[PDB]
Order: structure tokens, then C-alpha cells, then sequence
RNA sequence: GCGAUGAUCUACCCAUGGGUGGGUACAAAUGGCAGUCUGACAAGU
């Protein structure tokens, strides 16, 4: 009275027309248990009839929510009606094997023609499916079977779970340390160039140490030579005339005794050159954009304190949750300078708290924390 | 439609016996109280239970503690004022967050485990 | 497909043909192919029906409608299927849904190319406008106009 | 010990694990993803170079973790080996999912399972993390719900405290569990039921499972670290059960 | 003459170590940022520059599974990297954040591009600077030669022996100070010639070839009148190539 | 017009000025450690 069994999996349900019974009476003998371990017996026991695949990931998760919470979805109502013989339900209804008891009344009452059993009897049936699975299937499905597992698995935690999306901080974290490091390796490369260059002409290297600036300024020169007082109002266009550092800077390559050097090398310095100056405007870009996710994830403990330095404490820390979780002298871990340090801890730690648990910040609530603080330190 | 951030609240008798227990814990020095105790003792693994109030401006400060309560399997309530729990705590400001710790050489023992049995069946 | 075709053009039960049709497009609702041949496949029906009604009585707009309500739901059943493929910001939001609707209103023109001509263009650009597409097909009713 | 001794590695009896000998001695076992404590755990570092390259240990705090404190009180067989898969019932974290899946590696897979929310959350962040796990956040009182997601895991760890553990513990087994598989539960007196002392729950949970058909390999009471609790090691037989 | 400056020889070599460095801690962050979005491509593909190439081709999964691949990725593996984009745990990323590692990825690729041209224009130098010793030995290893020991004049006052053994000076140190045996490569290992060598043939070779760098070297360094055409290192070059050859045909067992 | 949302508490001179000493993180260098293997035979018949 088993005749049909309906198994599912991550991608793709499939119907089995059982071929004989597993005798009934003695079905907790070891040899009957056995024969469901050992392949070579239990193929006799089931054969495939049909595989219904699955179209995306979305729909087999939308699928999956379904089976999980007792309706039929659309997918599982087409292949029943696909596969089962039909029957005049008065006499002779037909049967299918499932596992799910609780949603045996949903396809009762779509199909009032089928009877769905789960005994012991068939979740042994169904428990000998998922132990040899692949090897049943003939082939009908590829797939890395295991990687849709862990795919559905985790878009079925995180809907039923309800992550957020503005929450994520690794964004932040990640955004300080790039800060960080290519605040370093801009200064590098820029002392880098500054020396190569001042090969040429160390007379505009003692004049300006400024970085950025003598990028461009390394842009606009091409060797020591080639500068006007048309190039002297250029630069006067740049950064600036009035200070005189353009008469400066004419005069010593007037008078310039850096060796002069190989056309190859001013064009690729000057390649150097463009490089750092494009890596200069990037970590500004960059920092604003930290700015911009600081004011926007967590605008509380960056008020407080402010948008680097609240990076500086969720990343040293592991992440928002954690800085927020853990007490209020860990915080300080990371005489009157003692104690408004102290006191200043403690209100972070509050504002770490309300800005990672709520849903979203409040810029007001960090504002009258910083305003209770700042009294404090007038009280001093 | 959702339940709020501050479930489970108790009833007005089940706020008896919790403050009651925790006046008499008080006053035996089996209590830390305020909301960094709760924390510390909660990480030290010696709590017996957490109490804490859910009226306090605002209610996320202590929102944070019951994650942990969670993870650790230690039970957790809302009494519905800070006012009230700091008059039974025996301390001069409004308290939102207290914690019983353990210790078996208590003479409110039983009182303590019963109130916690409560509590588990609150939740 | 292969079925519907040896079941029509060796017997031509068009009762179990459309059955066929129908139980696969339950099944695919994803397919363009699919609904395209299902659609030619009822203009089949229509034409012959209509071609033997002339002959008979050379012896001696329901088409239209049914046509264009199976583009409708096509369309309908296609747009939500493409938004499903990687099924949040409002503005990819918006982006995504301009690729869809460029998608099926491309199907659509396919649908017109394969084109009561007239009639069935009509309530093809009627269903569509209830940029540059408008501009298209604006053309294409002066086009219409020529035909 | 303090932050600057040099250790030396070891490998453990059961595979996977690793002693870290010193001035004084450690459990440690890989880690997956590097360069990030979870949970404050100090890690080890070595390096091997072909260019260098830097592979990461994990202290495993025994007091924190249920299962390490019975590895290092001794059990018999660990079930969880560097190639085989996992259910772990009750992970309110990867508190201790965390050290499974390290353990457990690469080629094999650990299933987490949660009933609550926000602990269900944190799970989330270290399952995208790490590969090894994949989390289910479901009521673990049905197997039947989430039977999407599971085939023949191959041992099973319980953590849980609801007093029927040991029902829980026979409907997720009986439904997952590959035949001749290691069942590992977690017992706890107090949790079990407070009334009856702690010798009898132990009794009385292995009565239950020893009738569910878990022939009980072994016992473990991990007394120094935590009080009451316990570790029973069983296997799964379900043919020639006696 | 303006381009005979082995001081640029060392600054350029110097800072393409430093560039190479730098170029792969930023594809290790940029691959946790975009791997965060999508974690199974930095196990699927390795290259930085092809991640970063994937990177700029599109920014969310649709357009992955769009989107072609041609010229980046073989087929098969790109199809894998749909497969992915349809089924991946990660989660997805919004616009501006999209923007900012769109723009990383850009800055990646351009120091990749910096790097080959630098590492061209120190061919062109050092075919001009020393032409001989290029042709004999090999671009980079000379280049890393007149590097270590500093000045033309220093790298040519040296004999040939230490020109065998000027990196392994460590190991060379600590066998001398324990009587232990000699190293014998140092720095000349990458040298093409030893790459074709095999085993003890690479230890000969190797001295051999230090030798003739020696000569090369020194005739490059001093020559008041130089054809910059790397006449002497070219013969040379003919010279070890038909030594070795000879060796290797030396075959050691019985037949 | 105080506080559990946190009170109190974690080297030497010249009377809130200057000079000395030590302890961690970052950079500097042509400081140091710190010194550039041997020197006629080999292979084929």
C-alpha cells in the first residue's frame, strides 16, 4: 500500500515507484535493517520514476520556505499531478510515501485521491533515499548537490533570521585599514619620486616637502629648463605666485645644478608622478566615503567621537557587535586626563551599545551624550 | 505584528517576587548592580540570574545583555521600572540592570531557585 | 515540442495538443522558445479553422483575443520569472527593471515579426503602452499605417 | 602562556587536534579563516615556506567549550575526525561550532542548528566567515522542517538543555544520522530536571537512549571544569542492537 | 653620457621590489572586500590582475551571469564562475560601495601596467648601461648584481668567485665561522643559463658563468671607447652555452 | 545646583616656567654586529 514515494532535495524534487515492500511485520530485524544499508539489495527495493528540477535559487529557496512551513508549492503541485495515476476516490484511493505528517491533510486536500503514509515503514524507505541519493538518481541531475546545500542553507537562514543590510561593518573595517596603509605607501612613493626627481633638481625638494603638491608641481615641469614667466603665471594658476615660490623655483632651475638626465626617464617619472597624484585623490575619495558609511551605519559613536576613530575602535576590536557587547573598561583598554579618558570610555560604550543593537542610529541621542560630556570637561 | 525589543515583561506579582528576592540579595551581598556588573559577571560565569528594567532612556543600553544571557544559558527579565528596582536594590540613583550571582552558601537559596524556576517558565 | 509535434502532424488531436502545451508551460514557465511556439501553434489552429470554414463554404476578433491574452500572460509570467532570476537598493532597483522591460518588449517585437495582422499589432501596442521603445514603435504604427 | 613564548606544536591522539606544549601545556586545533579571533582566543602562528607563507593555530579554552573540556578529560573516540561531516544541536554560537568545523576541515561540512534569533545572527556572521558550516536557524524540534537540508551527516553533537533531550536528540538522529554513526550528547543535571541529583539524570537519559537504540559507548563527567555536567559517547546501531 | 647613471640602475630595481610588494597586499585586501561580496571566486580564480579584471567587468551576480568573459577566463572556468554567481553565499553590496572598489580594482590594474612598463624601461637602461653583461647573463639578475654591490666600479673591482657568491653571503658567513661547506649560488641562481642546468651541472655552470660575468661585467664597466652592441657578453654567451651543452652530454652512468 | 548611564583609585633639579631619567609604537642612516669559497686538472679514446 506504498506504491509511490515522494523525495525531495535542494535542487529538485523526485517521485520513486516502489517496485515491492520491505516485509512489514519485522521491520526492526537486523537483517531487514541491513538490507537498507547494503545498495545492492535496496536498488531492488526502489526504482526512479521522475526528477523535477529546480529554475533558480531564488524559487527553490521560496520553495523550500513552502515545504518547510506545510503548503504545496506550485513546482510540487505540477509533478503530483504529472505523476500519479488518477483514481475514482471511493474505492481503491492510490498512496504515496511521505515524511512530513503535518503536510500530509495540504496534498489530502488538493488530491482527494491520495492517501500519504509515514510510518516507520516509509521514513525508512525515505531514509535509504537520502543515504544512497546520487547513485539512485541514474544521472538525471548534475550538480555539486553539497554547494546548493550550503548556498540554501545559508539564504534560508538569513531570510527567516532577517539580517540586515545597512548594518554590515567589515565594510568599515576594511575601509580604515586601506586609509591607514595608503596614507603610508602614498608618503613612501611620494619621498620615493621626491628624491628620483631632485636627481635632476633637488633645489624644488628642499623648497616644498608637500606631497600632493609636488606631484602636480612635477606634472607641470618637464625638465629644468623649458619654465617662462608664462610657466611662472602657470604655477601662480597652481598653487601660488604670491608666496613667491614660483620666482623661487624659476631662478633655481636658472641657475639649476642638479644634472640633468634621459628623456626616457622624465617621461616615465612623470608616469610616477601622475601615478601618485591619482593615488593621492583616491585615499581623499576613499575617506570621504568613510565618512559617508560612518555617518550612515553607526553616525552615533562617530559623532561622539568621530568617523576615523570610531574606525579605529570597531576594527581593532573585531567587529560592531563585539565592540558593543563587551564591558565598559575593555573600551579604555583599547590624572585628570585619566579620568575624562575614563568617562569618555564609558559614553562611547553607550553610544557602541544603541548604535549596533538598534535598526537604525540617532544622531540627536550621540549629540546630548557628546553635550553631557562636554559639560563634564567644563565642570573642569 | 512584531514582539517588541523589550519581551519577555513580567506581571505585577512576578515584579514581587523579583524584587523581594533582590532586596534580600542585597542586603547579603550575593548582588553586583548596575549594568557593567551584569556584563562583567555574566563574562566571569557566576550569575545566578539577570534582572534589569525595561524603562530606562533609552532601552538599548541594556538591550545589548540578553545576547550574552542567551548564548550562556542564563534566564532573564524585564521588571517595568528602574525607579522601583533601585528602591529595592538599596541604592540612591534608578538601577536598570542588576545580576543574582551564584553561590550555594546562600541563606535565600531556595527563595532564589524558585524565583528562577519562575522565570524559565515564563520564557 | 518533439511531441506536440508528432501527436499534431501525424493525428492532430488539438485537444491533446493543447494539453501538452499547457502541462509544459506549467512546468517552464521560463522558456520564450516555449511560449513562442505555443503561440504560432494556436495561429495554426486559427488558420486552419478558418481556412476550412472558407473551403466548406466555398463547397457549398475571438481569435485575435485569444492570441493577445497569451501574450499577455507571457508577458506577465516572464517579467516576474526575469526579475527572479537573482530576485536591495532602489536603484538597481530601477535598473533591473528597465533591463526586464527591455527584455520582454523585445520578446514582444519578436512576437510582431513573426505577424488579422493588424489586428494582432493593434492590441500588441496597445497592451504595451498600458523612450526609445516609444519612439520604435511609434514607427512601427506608421509602418502599420503603410501596411 | 603570556604573549611572547615559543611553543611547540603536536599532534593529539584524536586526529585533528593538536597538543601546544610550553612552560605549560594547551589544546589547540587548526583554524580555518586566519588572521581573526572569534571570540578573544589567542592563536598561534606558525610559518613554513618555495616564498613563505604564515598557517594558524587556535587555543581551545576547555572551560568555555563544553566538548573540549571532555577531550581533555579524555574520551575514548572523538567521533569527529578531519574528513567526515556533523549535526550540532544547540549552538547559541560558534562557541564551540567554531573549533568542530575547524577541526572537522576543508573537505568535510558541519551543519549549525538555533532556535533563537540573535544568537542565530552572530551564527550568521561566522558562517559567511567560514565555509566549513552551514547554518540552519530552525526550532530543533523538527527535522521533518528542515529536511531540505541534510544527507547523512555523520555523527551528532548535542549541546541542548530542554528536558527532552533525549526525544530531540532520537527524532533529528533517527531522521540524519548515518547507520553506525557516533551520537555525542552533552548531559546536564540541573537543566535535565533540578529535583532528582545528578548520578540518576545521567542514569535515567542513558535509559532513554538505550532504548532509542544509541548503544551508550562510554561516559565522561568533565568534573574539574564544570559542575554536573557530562559527556555520553554513543553509537548508532539500528541493526544488531544488542 | 646622461644615461650612464647605475645610481637610477639601483633606485628603479630598488622600487620595483617595492612595487611588487605593495601590488600584492592591495590584491589580498581587494580580494576580501569583493570575495566578501562573492566568496567562492578568489578559490576559483587566483591571478590578481584576472580577479581584478572580473572586477571591472561587472558588480553584481546578474551581470556575472550576463555579462562575457572572453578574453579574461577560459570557458569552462567562466561558466563555473556563473554556476557561482547564481549560487553564492556572500551578500550583495550596494552602489556607492560598488563605485569605491570599481575604482580600487582600477588602481590595481594601473599598477600592474606601471610595473611591466617599469620593468621594460630598466631593459632599455640597462641594455643601454652595461649591454654586454645583459646579453651575457640576464637582465634581471644583472640588474640585481650592480644593485647589491652599488657602484659600476665596485661591481667590476670585485673578482670572480664573490660575483658567484654575492647572495648566499649568510650562509657563506656561518659555514666559514663553523667549518662547515662553501654555498655556491647566491644571487646567479635565477640566471637563465643555471635555470637550464641541471644539479651539479648548475653548480659548474654557475661558476662558469660567474666567471664570464666577471669579463663582461668589467669590459662594460671601464672601456673608454664602448660599442654599447654587447659584442664580448654575446661571444661569451656562445662560449658557456657550447660548455654546458658539452657537459650535459657527458652523461655519468654506464651504457 | 553629584553618582550604577559609574563615585573614589593604577622617576631628578631650578617656586601652576625651564632643565634631567626611564618605558612602548613609527621613521631615519655609509652605526654596529659584519667577514666577501678554494686555484689545476677534467673528459673521451
Amino acid at each position: 500500500p506504498i506504491e509511490y514515494l515522494l523525495f525531495e532535495e535542494p535542487t529538485g524534487y523526485a517521485v520513486f515507484k516502489v517496485k515491492l515492500q520491505q516485509d512489514d511485520i519485522g521491520s526492526r530485524l537486523k537483517e531487514v535493517q541491513e538490507q537498507i544499508n547494503d545498495f545492492g539489495a535496496f536498488t531492488k527495493l526502489i526504482e526512479l520514476v521522475s526528477f523535477a528540477p529546480f529554475k533558480g535559487a531564488a524559487e527553490a529557496l521560496e520553495n523550500a520556505n513552502d515545504i518547510s512551513e506545510g503548503l504545496v508549492s506550485e513546482s510540487l503541485k505540477a509533478i503530483l499531478d504529472l505523476n500519479l495515476p488518477k483514481a475514482s476516490s471511493k474505492k481503491k484511493n492510490i498512496t504515496l510515501a511521505i515524511s512530513d505528517k503535518n503536510l500530509g491533510p495540504s496534498i489530502k486536500e488538493e488530491f482527494p485521491y491520495v492517501d500519504c503514509i509515514s510510518n516507520e515503514l516509509a521514513q525508512d524507505l525515505i531514509r535509504g533515499v537520502r543515504l544512497h541519493g546520487e547513485k539512485l538518481f541514474k544521472g538525471l541531475q548534475s550538480g555539486d548537490l553539497e554547494r546548493a546545500q550550503l548556498g540554501l542553507g545559508h539564504a534560508y537562514s538569513r531570510a527567516k533570521v532577517k539580517f540586515s543590510v545597512q548594518k554590515n561593518d567589515n565594510h568599515i573595517i576594511q575601509a580604515i585599514a586601506l586609509l591607514d596603509q595608503l596614507d603610508k605607501d602614498i608618503n613612501t612613493f611620494a619621498m620615493r619620486v621626491k628624491e628620483w626627481y631632485g636627481w635632476h633638481f633637488p633645489e624644488l625638494a628642499k623648497l616644498v616637502p608637500d606631497n600632493y603638491t609636488f606631484a602636480k608641481l612635477v606634472l607641470f615641469i618637464k625638465d629644468k629648463a623649458s619654465l617662462n614667466d608664462d610657466s611662472l603665471h602657470d604655477l601662480a594658476a597652481l598653487l601660488n605666485e604670491d608666496s613667491g615660490i614660483a620666482q623661487r623655483v624659476i631662478d633655481n632651475a636658472r641657475i639649476s645644478m642638479g644634472q640633468d638626465i634621459s628623456e626616457t626617464d622624465m617621461e616615465n617619472v612623470c608616469v610616477f608622478a601622475q601615478r601618485v597624484a591619482s593615488l593621492a585623490d583616491y585615499r581623499r575619495q576613499l575617506y570621504d566615503y568613510l565618512c559617508e558609511k560612518m555617518h550612515t551605519v553607526a553616525p552615533n559613536l562617530s559623532e561622539l567621537i568621530g568617523e576615523v576613530i570610531g574606525a579605529r575602535l570597531i576594527s581593532h576590536a573585531g567587529s560592531l557587535t563585539n565592540l558593543s557587547k563587551q564591558a565598559a573598561s575593555t573600551v579604555q583598554i583599547l590624572k585628570n586626563k585619566g579620568r575624562i579618558s575614563r568617562y569618555l570610555a564609558n559614553k562611547c560604550s553607550m553610544a557602541s551599545r544603541i548604535d549596533n543593537y538598534s535598526e537604525e542610529p540617532s544622531n540627536v541621542f550621540g549629540s546630548v551624550l557628546k553635550k553631557q560630556v562636554e559639560q563634564r570637561l567644563e565642570f573642569y | 505584528a512584531p514582539n517588541p525589543k523589550a519581551f519577555p515583561l513580567a506581571d505585577a506579582a512576578l515584579t514581587q517576587q523579583i524584587l523581594d528576592v533582590v532586596q534580600q540579595a542585597a542586603n547579603l551581598r550575593q548582588l553586583k548592580k548596575g549594568a557593567n556588573e551584569a556584563t562583567k559577571t555574566l563574562n566571569r560565569g557566576i550569575s545566578e540570574f539577570i534582572i534589569m528594567a525595561a524603562d530606562c532612556e533609552p532601552i538599548e543600553i541594556l538591550l545589548h545583555l540578553p545576547l550574552l544571557c542567551e548564548d550562556k544559558n542564563v534566564p532573564y527579565v524585564f521588571v517595568p521600572s528602574r525607579v522601583a528596582l533601585g528602591r529595592a536594590c538599596g541604592v540612591s540613583r534608578p538601577v536598570i540592570a542588576a545580576s543574582i550571582t551564584t553561590n550555594d552558601a546562600s541563606a535565600i537559596k531556595t527563595q532564589i531557585y524558585a524565583v528562577k524556576d519562575k522565570i524559565e517558565t515564563l520564557l | 515540442i518533439s511531441c506536440a509535434k508528432y501527436e499534431y502532424e501525424v493525428h492532430a488531436n488539438f485537444k491533446s495538443c493543447r494539453n501538452i502545451f499547457q502541462n509544459g508551460l506549467r512546468f517552464n514557465p521560463d522558456v520564450p522558445k516555449l511560449w513562442y511556439e505555443y503561440v504560432k501553434f494556436e495561429l495554426n489552429f486559427i488558420t486552419k479553422l478558418i481556412n476550412r470554414r472558407k473551403v466548406m463554404g466555398l463547397i457549398n476578433a475571438l481569435r485575435g483575443d485569444i492570441a493577445l491574452t497569451i501574450f499577455d500572460v507571457c508577458m506577465k509570467t516572464l517579467g516576474k520569472h526575469y526579475i527572479n532570476k537573482h530576485k536591495s537598493d532602489s536603484k538597481m532597483n530601477i535598473e533591473l527593471n528597465k533591463e526586464t522591460l527591455n527584455y520582454l518588449f523585445s520578446e514582444s517585437l519578436r512576437y510582431i515579426k513573426l505577424f488579422e495582422r493588424d489586428y494582432l499589432i493593434n492590441h500588441v501596442l496597445q497592451f504595451w503602452k498600458n523612450p526609445e521603445l516609444y519612439l520604435k514603435t511609434v514607427m512601427i504604427d506608421i509602418t502599420l499605417n503603410i501596411r | 602562556a603570556r604573549g611572547g613564548a615559543k611553543v611547540v606544536i603536536e599532534p593529539h591522539r584524536h586526529a585533528g587536534v593538536y597538543i601546544a606544549r610550553g612552560k605549560e601545556d594547551l589544546l589547540v586545533t587548526k583554524n580555518m579563516a586566519p588572521g581573526e579571533s572569534v571570540y578573544g582566543e589567542k592563536r598561534i602562528s606558525v610559518e613554513e615556506p618555495v616564498p613563505p607563507t604564515k598557517v594558524e593555530y587556535r587555543v581551545w579554552n576547555p572551560f568555555r567549550s563544553k566538548l573540549a573540556a571532555g577531550i581533555m578529560g579524555g574520551l575514548d573516540e572523538l567521533f569527529i575526525a578531519p574528513g567526515k561531516k556533523v549535526l550540532y544541536l544547540g549552538a547559541a554560537s560558534g562557541t564551540s561550532v567554531s573549533h568542530v568545523s575547524d577541526v572537522v576541515g576543508p573537505e568535510g561540512v558541519v551543519y549549525a542548528v538555533e532556535f533563537s534569533h540573535r544568537p542565530g545572527r552572530e551564527l550568521i556572521s561566522m558562517a559567511k566567515k567560514r565555509p566549513n558550516i552551514i547554518p540552519i536557524i530552525e526550532d530543533a524540534r523538527h527535522p521533518q522542517k528542515y529536511r531540505m537540508l541534510i544527507g547523512m551527516v555523520d555523527c551528532v553533537f548535542a549541546d541542548v538543555a530542554q528536558p527532552d533531550q533525549a526525544r530531540i536528540i532520537a527524532l533529528n538522529s533517527h531522521m540524519f544520522l548515518k547507520d553506525q554513526g557516533g551520537v555525542v550528547i552533552s548531559i546536564k543535571a540541573n537543566c535535565i530536571d533540578s529535583t532528582v541529583d545528578a548520578e540518576t539524570v545521567f542514569a535515567r537519559e542513558v535509559q532513554k537512549l538505550r532504548e532509542e537504540r544509541i548503544k551508550p559507548l562510554e561516559q565522561l563527567t568533565l568534573e574539574p571544569y564544570e559542575r554536573d555536567h557530562c559527556i555520553v559517547v554513543g553509537r548508532y546501531m539500528r541493526s544488531g542492537l544488542k | 653620457s646622461a644615461d650612464k647613471v647605475d645610481v637610477m640602475i639601483i633606485q628603479a630595481i630598488a622600487l620595483l621590489d617595492d612595487l611588487d610588494k605593495e601590488l600584492n597586499t592591495y590584491a589580498m585586501r581587494c580580494k576580501e572586500w569583493y570575495g566578501w561580496h562573492f566568496p567562492e571566486l578568489a578559490k576559483i580564480v587566483t591571478d590578481s590582475v584576472a580577479y581584478a579584471r572580473i572586477i571591472l567587468t561587472m558588480g553584481i551576480r546578474s551581470k556575472a551571469s550576463e555579462t562575457d568573459l572572453s578574453e579574461i577566463l577560459p570557458e569552462e572556468i567562466e561558466e563555473r564562475v556563473k554556476t557561482a554567481a547564481e549560487v553564492s553565499m556572500g551578500t550583495e553590496i550596494t552602489q556607492t560601495d560598488l563605485d569605491n572598489i570599481n575604482a580600487l580594482a582600477e588602481q590595481i590594474v594601473e599598477f600592474a601596467a606601471y610595473r611591466e612598463q617599469l620593468s621594460n624601461y630598466l631593459s632599455a637602461r640597462m641594455k643601454a648601461i652595461a649591454p654586454n653583461l645583459t646579453q651575457l647573463v640576464g637582465e634581471l639578475v644583472g640588474a640585481r648584481l650592480i644593485a647589491h654591490s652599488g657602484s659600476l666600479i665596485s661591481l667590476a673591482k670585485s673578482p670572480a668567485s664573490t660575483i658567484q657568491i654575492l647572495g648566499a653571503e649568510k650562509a657563506l658567513f656561518r659555514a666559514l665561522k663553523t667549518k662547515h661547506d662553501t654555498p655556491k649560488y647566491g644571487l646567479l641562481y635565477h640566471a637563465s643559463l643555471v635555470g637550464q642546468a641541471t644539479g651539479k651541472n648548475k653548480g659548474k655552470i654557475a661558476r662558469v658563468l660567474a666567471a664570464k660575468a666577471a669579463v663582461s661585467l668589467r669590459y662594460d664597466a671601464l672601456a673608454e671607447d664602448r660599442d654599447d652592441s654587447g659584442d664580448i657578453g654575446l661571444e661569451s654567451r656562445a662560449k658557456v652555452e657550447n660548455r654546458l651543452s658539452q657537459l650535459e652530454g657527458r652523461d655519468l652512468r654506464t651504457t
